[PDB]
């Protein structure tokens, strides 16, 4: 059962970090096609800076 | 995959080029001796290019 | 080497050499996805080495 719990935590932890990373950490799993399929750009990329 | 990779590194590419033409303005026409100006020249290899 | 070379005076060679090094910025955009992508044969491979 603890094991059980830590690996929870551990992919609850995984998937937190995962989304913060790429290319400008969002529900890119399908924004950036999204984001060329139309001539436009990215709000959070316009404010990566 | 594929085609998203290149336009990032195309605009991240294109984004240097433009900043660097920029920093370039700000140095014309100084004059040391003879020379009157100076510059970065900036360009992309072939190999990686096609 | 910035400052040292400013003191001296000339076209610095070791600034010459590296010019790449010094006037452009690295951008962990490209890279990231890519690391968290791998992330699962990477550890994989260890796992069976």
């Amino acid at each position: 059962v603890e094991r059980d719990e830590v690996a929870a935590q551990k992919r609850e932890l995984e998937k937190q970090i995962e989304r913060l990373s790429q290319p400008s950490g969002a529900e890119d799993s399908r924004m950036i096609a999204l984001a060329e399929r139309f001539g436009g750009v990215l709000l959070s990329e316009i404010y990566d800076d | 995959s594929s085609k998203s990779v290149a336009n990032i590194i195309r605009k991240t590419i294109q984004r240097e080029q433009n900043r660097i033409r920029m920093l370039n303005q700000g140095l014309q026409a100084v004059s040391f001796g003879q020379v009157r100006g100076v510059r970065l020249n900036v360009n992309v290899r072939e190999s990686h290019a096609i | 080497r910035l400052i040292e070379a400013s003191l001296y005076g000339g076209i610095s060679s070791a600034i010459t050499r590296s010019l790449r090094d010094y006037l452009l910025p690295e951008n962990s955009g490209v890279r990231k996805a890519f690391q968290d992508m791998e992330a699962a044969l990477r550890e994989n491979r260890i796992t069976l080495e």
